[PDB]
């Protein structure tokens, strides 16, 4: 072999792709999850 | 009062009073004991925090019989266990040295025998003790009214 083999660039962009989906649809989803609590703590504190 | 209102024992030492209204149970969390029917004993009690008091849903046979919560304040007096409880400028305090630890849970009542709000603690002023007591509201708002350094009784 001519070139050595990396790991930052040796993933398909494809693959990429998905595991960037799966991984990032968790971070969406805790994301909204502390919005939704933010939100909750705002109406209770302006509603007691 | 004394047909709806149930103590919650300990060690056979009451430490606060149970109501019934609007056909479901409430019993105040920082309490701890056992309440003295045994046919409540068994409602699942769902806790809410926010409230300091837990609810459950009183079973066929007495859930014709209840207290009635209402929303209307007239500000004045009102009626309770230790006699006649003042209302004025969105507080309820009562003369001093009257009430303590052990008469958690005892409802406010009004002139017509319905229920405005329940105890859950005090602060004592001196002149007055101000009265940490979960209220409701002309929009239908449950709200817990607690004076500063309220003593959860």
């Amino acid at each position: 072999h001519k070139v050595d083999q990396e790991f930052q660039a040796a993933v398909s962009k494809t693959s990429w792709n998905w595991l960037l989906a799966l991984f990032g649809g968790a971070s969406s989803l805790i994301v909204v999850g502390l919005i939704v609590l933010v939100c909750s703590s705002m109406l209770i504190n302006t509603r007691r | 009062e004394s047909d709806k209102t149930f103590p919650i024992m300990l060690n056979g030492q009451v430490n606060g009073y149970a109501c019934v209204v609007g056909g479901r149970l409430m019993k105040p969390l920082h309490v701890e004991g056992k309440i003295d029917n045994e046919q409540l004993a068994a409602v699942k009690l769902k806790k809410a925090s926010m409230y300091d008091l837990e609810y459950g849903d009183v079973p066929q046979n007495m859930k014709s019989d209840t207290l009635q919560y209402t929303s209307d304040k007239p500000p004045g007096f009102y009626n309770w266990h230790h006699g006649a409880v003042q209302y004025e400028n969105g507080r309820f305090t009562v003369p001093r040295g009257v009430g303590g630890k052990g008469d958690s849970g005892r409802p406010i009542l009004d002139n017509r025998g319905r229920v405005v709000a329940i105890v859950l603690g005090g602060a004592n002023e001196g002149t007055r003790t101000a009265l940490s007591v979960v209220t409701w509201n002309q929009k239908g708002v449950t709200i817990k009214d607690t004076p500063e350094g309220s003593e959860p009784w």
